[PDB]
């Protein structure tokens, strides 16, 4: 019996800042209990200031992205090099994904960037097209180890104002890209400690109104 | 269907400067249906504490099995059993049933009345032991806990800060676990004085 | 799980990482696969955790009872005959593969018993998730007759090849050296190549963050 | 779906300062039977690339054909067909990966693991995997079958990171890869003893070594092993 | 998932939760379970996350072509028919989706049509689909009255989703409210179930067996 | 499954239990009493697998009664339910386990407090203010979460319980043929033969 | 219009040669392609030939490049 | 399954059809009309698989109506049921068959005789004095074998049919939420909204 | 479940001196439930008779398929089709559907208006033909019939005696078959005049 | 099912019993496994009844169409190429095994095609339920060159060994002899070893035994 699917581990993450957005994802690539490469990117700039990453079954990922990028190309060709509004992008990705509703792309994809007002913006996707505008979403192998943490930190959950008992929720202020990346880094290290499919390296792409920036940090090669 | 996820629940333990903390949620439900919010998973024999997760009917039986056992011990040695001497027990105990295990995940935690040193330990269903100087987690939201503990933990917290760190870990994993919640309770164990507290959390 | 053993001139040495799995999540970050059967007889246990630590337990206890009664130091083939006789009785339903090593008043010995009761012998053995890793570091750098320090250097350099290239093994190395006419040396952590870097933020909360509903002081004695 | 019948085992490879290496014995198993030897799994393409294939042989023989025709075709109306505009490793590989995927996506795969090694026209090193599922990935070291389990480890004690290729002498690279091939033959019932190693140096060009074998072995220490614990004689 | 809608003097009231779960972990507490087909129609989301979202958004485009052609508002019945028809075509293929199409035209008044991947198309007054449907139905069955005020009609829908939220492990998060009128729908915010509970317990007395 | 409800009020426990009995296609009876009194102030309803159901009930009843004449003292609700959970607990790991779920509601003449214990075939026991077995909970639990108060009169509880049944009727696929109600208190057990005679 | 069709057929040919092989389509090739397409329309019944000339430019691995195509399928490099 | 009864009397046909609609655990409706008038004097009830059920009914109805304006003449009960059996007949051997059972009861203004045809999803058609689909027959067929007479008045038939329902209630596990009755005759179709309003 | 036994039924044919007889029961039911006792399995096209057993919906369809076909024949050749010319047909017919057969067991039987000789024939679902000078049986009580026919049959019976022999075979097998009964009907076919009769039998 | 075929000097002969099964019950007590493809070309069909009689049918008809058009007598290998080409196309879903025999203006021939399209040749063949019976009566009494009467005597004495020792075959023997330069002879019942003995009682009932409910005279024409 030929089984057309495979899981290449990995974890990606996307936070939407007040006026910028990030999307990180470790570089390790695996198969069962072995290593295929300690550095193989899973986060690409697709043009028009849009970062994207599809995580799950390596191949379906590469395919979707390529298929998406060739699509940005033609959007320009047909509408006078007009810019692709990230919202317009997600709607499009839906159709791509739902295109294969009955032979689904075995992946959890995530794009991120800026809306038409300059505010950060993220988008999480079903492996068949269901998308929602998220503001902070971990997807991947250890997502269940980073979401509880950001919940607490980025959104101050279960935290109250001292000396007011369970009466005043601690107010949320918004993090400077600096602070967010310190958050993002701690999350990934912890994850490497307790999850064997996470480690080796962490590459991060920051979207701002100047283009896309990239930063890297080495993780433990457990 | 995994027998160790019908009822649900979580337990976590931590060590600090001359103290330990053990905490758990309160929910007991069948599959999706929530049945109770007063189901406690933490018991104690003398100055030794044990939290248990997994199949509820087994959790209950084990408590009774250990109460029974510890009372007989005390009577015979004319002293209460210690944390290590106890861990060894619940380990053998779990194992004597290696081919029809109780579906649980115990977690011992106490202070040694002789040395005075903090102790916390975990086991899996057949009894494999596991000491650690920092923390133990077990349950349905097992992973959410490893993620919280591998961040918020800090060696030698003061009992007043330990209470804050442990609570926050429990509190937040239970929120990303669909089968754990409906309240919680945390203990802060010192050489003497033991303080118990119930926390306020989402009831969904 | 990643263990090895190699004998030299006056004894034998075995090493094992310290990482218990349980799916992809890590359980114990500093375990101990090395057990004592008797003063100068030690085991390395791969596979089903509880099983190996419980079986060595048993056999050990009985051999202690044996020597006492016979008034002689514990031979190593006894410990072997015992283990594989027991392992077999249970047609492999007690998954404990391991490497038994030691020295008795008749020389130094090294064996490897599989789950079903099968046993083999050689000068160097590997059992575990990364047995093929640490067996390329043994079929390359091996020579008859090796100094104590060489044997130790090789065994610990095999384990290391397991740590890095395998996902089912990592953290530190543990070693035990059994030498003739000499006591045994237990080296809990002859190495510590992995040590989580320090965090990027202190995550301690201000006292009173958590909301409490009730409090009280429970009793203990009578 | 389908099942592979005749099969080639591992194909190990690595990079160095001026180029890349790629080896692979010549046995073509038929289950437990070793019905073949004059089997070549190193298919060079053009004068700058080589493709090591693993898995079903009937499907390997099929790709080869495809590659030849890809060549006999790039020439068709192209005068620089041996200079400026002549097949690169990255062209070949891109094309291959396409097909591979297209195929699994039709539930009719080619049971293979593949390595495309070579040097770009501008001098860069190129090493990229690609199996029957379409999954591909780059790395300093690469290997199919057991290579991933037994080769890799060794070829990593050499080039542990992307910051060591520059300091790896074409000679040291090879001397390892062959000790690795010693290991492969030491513990892998589906392997042959003699092989075929091919180098692709940016200066020297392509060197296609053929039929060699694994010498320098250690079986003496066998005489010492007797029985399994009790036997003393 | 716990979604519901119902008719009454004021029109239609739609209420949903926002929890989405993978196995036993809460992958998200921010789901828009209400598809805003267009200014006048709303569809709910049960069964399949994508199938619901995709086809209902498709359905919206359909209504738009229809309105440009006839120069008139499409009727809830015709819209619900279009959907179920497309769905029926794929019967067997494995789609999945229970849903409430809610509208209020001039001629047909306020109408709710339940529609699912089986090809079922029901007209009704009260519908609850989900894993918490049974609990929602409780509060709802006992308190519904055609003459509910608007203010109370919304509170009923809210308390209903809350009941589910509490008992059904697979339901929770924040309730989202909508009110549909002959001029279109009006959003009535997103209320966090966390906070709402404590509020209700305190201001209604209910939920006694809960210490807090 | 069958219907098993129970609710504790001010000073008593109330038990509801559907009356029908069905074997495949037909309904052999619409007046079955799923109850069985263990002692003057302890009552226990049950529902489960065909044969297992009352063989077990009677067995339990026999043990309690034996204990009671022997000691001449009456075992308490708390201790009675404890014994039950013990048996069922051993049962689950035996050649063949009884598949029976139960509700025990007695009056503790020692504390002068009514108590209701709910136990499922696995040996899972819990003390509650109100409970139900099987699918019975989804249709009721919300109504009771809403109106229940510990100060309630026996008189008020019935009215409440009536609502839950009315809901069970409106949305449940099975026709359980009504319920039979019973009250336990300081004066013992009596049957509200007027929820049926209504 | 004719140009649209042609330039479009060209955009396609380049994209294929880009995704599949990952190599920028050489200009000479683009000539052959535009010639063979213009070809078909001079040998069959029912249609008409493209009424439009094009001057193509580009920069492949042979540096600069200029071509001149005519509706007869004659592409010459100037 | 759903309930589908039908009985032909002196000069008319009567159709009974349970009102409930159930999706899994709950009952989304207790006032569903499983009927669908094909023409002034032909009526057709149905029961079967969830989606298949009314897609088919409407389809049939559309064909008959088309034929009727085209010819300006009304197709006869006999010929109408024949057409249905044809479709269903082709259906059973197609990529995916409609799983629908039906009852057709019309008034043949040409012979001045009521006729009732019962057809199952396989294409099996038969003319009967009274019929039912699914499990519905075992509980009734004997009562009708007993009392039915061809001379019966419409008025008598209803009384009979009432008995069958009362039996369906007493011994059937499912709670079908009552039935809706309809009469077909020389004057057309009308609904006995008084078996419900009773 | 065998598709050829949901509905049930039986058919039998015999030959005598210048005549044939064809008979069948009347029951049509689903599994155990008896639905009708007026379901006839014997049809005729001109002076040719065909009885069919098996899946009712197919029995009906085939009748219609053959009526249709024979009417077109008559019109085109200006004469009614004969018994043999017909058998060949229903055989090919059944076969054109060799990989999705109708679930039946036909049985032709008539007299040739030219020769004047008696004819009876049987087929299985895919159309294999089978002539016999004595008898044909088909159906659920297929075996009970072979047992009756292989006893009571007698070459050249007089039409008045044939009626008695054929009836008795049918009558008695239908009594040992749980899915056949509720009445019967028998035909006695001569060159001219055809007499049809219904018999009285147990109604259980 | 029990057929054979054997060729002699001036032709070939094939024989087959006449008993169709259908479970353990007998259907046809006097069947006819011998079919005509063309005047001097005959087949013997074992296995699935309808299939063999329908396939020979076909092929026959086509060959008739062939000779006519080519104006020459039907060769026998044609009839073979046809059959096995068709049999194959249907990967054995048309279970017809058979023995084709005949004579064309190039000699006498004998073949045996299995269901899947496989064909073999020899001087004597057996196919059916009792092939092993009538193949012990052929691997014993066979010699090269046999008179016409000998061949006939052997073939019919093979079938007989099938009738008696096999349950899936019985009743009478049927034979067809194809001789060169001569017409073919069809021997429907060259033997009749089985003939039910006469009964012990006359089972005719007295007129009026059966009870009738209705009677009438149905019409036919128009």
């Amino acid at each position: 019996q030929f089984n057309p699917y495979g899981d290449n581990g990995g974890t990606i993450l996307g936070i939407a800042g007040e006026d910028f957005a990030v999307l990180a994802g470790d570089t390790r690539n695996i198969t069962d209990y072995s290593i295929n490469s300690r550095y193989e990117p899973k986060v690409f700039d697709c043009g028009d200031n849009i970062v994207m990453s599809a995580n799950g079954f390596a191949a379906d990922g590469d395919a979707l992205v390529k298929r998406f990028k060739n699509s940005v190309k033609w959007y320009h060709f047909d509408h006078n090099d007009k810019k692709l509004s990230i919202n317009s992008a997600a709607r499009n990705i839906q159709h791509l994904l739902y295109g294969k509703r009955f032979f689904p792309y075995y992946v959890h994809t995530i794009i991120a960037g800026l809306d038409e007002d300059g505010k950060g913006a993220v988008y999480s996707f079903d492996p068949v097209g269901s998308y929602e505008r998220e503001q902070c979403r971990a997807g991947g192998a250890a997502a269940s180890l980073i979401m509880p943490f950001l919940d607490n930190q980025v959104n101050f959950k279960n935290q109250y104002e001292p000396g007011t008992n369970g009466k005043v929720k601690k107010p949320l202020k918004y993090l400077s890209v600096e602070e967010v990346i310190k958050l993002v880094r701690d999350s990934f290290t912890s994850a490497t400690e307790r999850h064997i499919q996470v480690g080796d390296g962490l590459e991060i792409l920051i979207v701002t109104k100047d283009g896309v920036r990239k930063e890297f940090y080495e993780l433990k090669r457990d | 269907s995994d027998p160790s996820s019908i009822n649900g629940g979580i337990v976590v333990a931590m060590t600090g400067k001359d103290c330990v903390a053990i905490a758990c949620d309160l929910r007991l439900g069948s599959q999706s249906l929530g049945v109770s919010n007063k189901f406690e998973k933490i018991f104690h024999y003398g100055h030794v504490f044990l939290g248990i997760t997994g199949l509820a009917t087994d959790v209950t039986t084990l408590n009774e099995m250990f109460r029974y056992k510890t009372n007989l011990y005390k009577l015979k040695e004319e002293r209460a059993i210690e944390p290590e001497t106890f861990t060894q027990l619940v380990s053998s105990s779990l194992y004597e049933r290696r081919f029809g295990p109780y579906f649980v995940g115990p977690v011992v935690a106490g202070i040694n009345s002789k040395s005075g040193k903090p102790f916390i330990a975990g086991f899996d269903l057949i009894g494999c032991i596991d000491e650690a100087k920092d923390f133990i987690v077990s349950g349905t939201a097992s992973d959410q806990l490893f993620g919280m503990c591998e961040s918020l933990y800090e060696p030698n917290l003061e009992p007043e800060d330990l209470f804050e760190t442990i609570s926050q870990a429990l509190l937040n994993a239970a929120d990303r676990d669909a089968l754990s919640g409906w309240g919680a309770v945390v203990y802060i164990i010192k050489k003497d004085e033991v303080v118990k507290r119930y926390l306020k959390m989402r009831q969904d | 799980t990643t263990i090895v053993g190699v004998k030299f001139n006056n004894g034998v040495v075995i090493a094992a990482d310290t990482r218990s799995t349980q799916g992809p999540i890590v359980a114990d970050k500093n375990c101990a696969k090395l057990h004592r059967i008797s003063p100068k007889i030690w085991c390395a246990g791969a596979g089903t955790a509880a099983d190996t630590e419980a079986v060595t337990q048993l056999i050990g206890s009985n051999i202690e009872l044996h020597s006492l009664y016979t008034s002689r130091e514990p031979r190593v083939v006894s410990a072997l005959q015992m283990l594989k006789q027991h392992l077999f009785k249970y047609q492999g339903h007690i998954g404990a593969y391991l490497i038994v090593a030691g020295v008795d008043p008749t020389g130094s010995h090294l064996f490897s018993i599989h789950a079903h009761g099968s046993t083999d012998v050689g000068y160097y053995l590997s059992l575990g998730s990364g047995s093929l890793a640490a067996m390329a570091v043994l079929e390359s750098h091996w020579k008859q007759d090796l100094t104590k320090e060489e044997a130790i250097k090789l065994a610990s350099d095999a384990i290391q090849a397991g740590i890095w290239n395998d996902l089912g093994s990592g953290s530190n190395v543990d070693v035990c050296v059994m030498e003739i006419g000499k006591d045994a040396e237990y080296l809990r952590n002859y190495l510590t190549p992995n040590v989580r870097e320090e965090k990027q933020k202190s995550y301690k909360f201000p006292r009173g963050t958590t909301a409490v509903l009730k409090e009280s002081i429970v009793n203990i004695c009578d | 779906t389908q099942q592979p019948i005749v099969t080639g085992t591992s194909v190990i490879s690595m990079k160095y300062d001026n180029g890349v290496i790629i080896a692979a014995d010549n046995l073509g198993s038929y289950g437990s039977l070793l019905r073949f030897n004059g089997v070549e799994r190193l298919i060079p393409v053009g004068d700058n690339t080589v493709v090591g294939i693993s898995g079903d042989i009937s499907d390997m023989q099929h790709i080869e054909r495809l590659l030849k025709d890809l060549v006999t075709e790039n020439a068709y109306d192209n005068p620089l067909a041996d200079a400026e505009e002549a097949l690169e490793p990255s062209y070949i590989f891109e094309y291959l990966a396409t097909v591979m995927y297209q195929r699994r996506s039709k539930m009719n795969p080619l049971w293979n693991a593949i390595i495309v090694a070579g040097v770009q026209s501008n001098g860069d090193q190129f090493l990229r995997y690609v199996n029957l599922l379409g999954v591909t990935y780059s790395s300093p070291t690469l290997a199919t079958g057991f290579g991933a389990h037994m080769a890799n480890p060794l070829l990593r004690k050499v080039v542990d990171r992307e910051s060591d290729i520059p300091k790896t002498t074409v000679q040291v690279a090879e001397e390892a890869i062959v000790n690795a091939m010693r290991v492969l033959y030491y513990r892998d019932a589906r392997s042959s003893r003699n092989f075929s190693l091919a180098i692709i140096d940016k200066n020297t060009g392509l060197t296609f070594k053929k039929n060699l074998q694994v010498e320098n072995m250690k079986w003496d220490f066998a005489k010492d092993i007797k029985g399994y614990g009790t036997q003393k004689i | 998932t716990t979604t519901l809608a119902f008719r009454f003097q004021g029109g239609i009231i739609v209420a949903v939760d926002s929890r989405a779960t993978a196995g036993n972990w809460v992958a998200s507490q921010t789901v828009k379970r209400v598809i805003e087909i267009n200014p006048f129609l709303l569809g709910t989301m049960a069964g399949g996350a994508a199938d619901c979202q995709f086809w209902e958004t498709w359905l919206g485009s359909q209504c738009r072509l229809h309105e440009l052609r006839e120069k008139e508002r499409i009727s809830v019945a015709a819209a619900s028919k279009i959907l179920s028809n497309l769905v029926y075509q794929y019967k067997g293929a494995g789609l999945s989706m229970g849903t409430m199409i809610c509208g209020y035209t001039r001629k047909e008044g306020p109408t709710i049509y339940y529609v699912d991947s089986d090809g079922t198309r029901l007209k009704g007054d009260i519908f609850c689909v989900g894993s918490g449907q049974t609990f929602a139905y409780g509060v709802l069955d006992s308190n519904y009255k055609w003459d509910l005020s608007v203010e109370d009609a919304l509170y009923l829908g809210k308390r209903s989703i809350l009941a589910a939220a509490h008992r059904d492990a697979y339901s929770g998060g924040s309730v989202n409210l909508y009110h549909v009128t002959e001029d279109g729908w009006i959003y009535h915010g997103n209320h966090d179930v966390g906070e709402l509970f404590w509020k209700v317990k305190e201001e209604e007395g209910s939920f006694n067996n809960v210490i807090g | 499954m069958d219907i098993i409800l129970g609710i504790r009020v001010q000073d008593s426990v109330i038990l509801a239990s559907s009356k029908a009995v069905t074997r495949g296609i037909s309904v052999l009876k619409d007046s079955d009493d799923k109850t069985r009194q263990l002692s003057p102030h302890t009552l226990m309803s049950f529902a489960g697998e065909a044969g297992d159901t009352v063989q077990f009930a009677e067995y339990i009843q026999a043990n309690i009664q034996l204990y009671s004449i022997r000691e001449d003292y009456e075992l308490s609700p708390q201790a009675v339910s404890s014994f039950v959970r013990q048996e069922l607990a051993k049962s689950i790991r035996s050649r063949r386990p009884y598949q029976v779920n139960v509700l025990i509601g007695g009056y503790d003449k020692k504390k002068n407090k009514p108590e209701l214990y709910q136990i499922d075939y696995l040996g899972t026991k819990v003390e509650l203010p109100y409970g139900a077995h099987g699918y019975s909970g989804f249709y009721t639990f919300s109504l009771l979460d809403h109106h229940y108060r510990p100060d309630m009169t026996t008189e008020e509880g019935l009215d409440l319980l009536k609502l839950c049944v009315q809901e069970l009727e409106k949305r449940m696929p099975m026709d359980f043929k009504g319920v039979i109600v019973k009250i336990v208190d300081k004066d013992g057990i009596r049957q509200v033969d007027d929820f049926q005679a209504q | 219009p004719d140009a649209r069709v042609l330039s479009n057929y060209l955009r396609q040919q380049c994209n294929y040669s880009s995704l599949v092989f990952n190599r920028k389509l050489a200009v000479e090739r683009a000539g052959h392609l535009l010639c063979d397409k213009a070809q078909k329309n001079t040998q069959s019944y029912g249609g008409r030939p493209y009424g439009v000339g094009l001057l193509i430019i580009g920069y492949d691995k042979s540096g600069a490049h200029l071509l001149e195509f005519q509706p007869s399928g004659n592409v010459t490099e100037l």
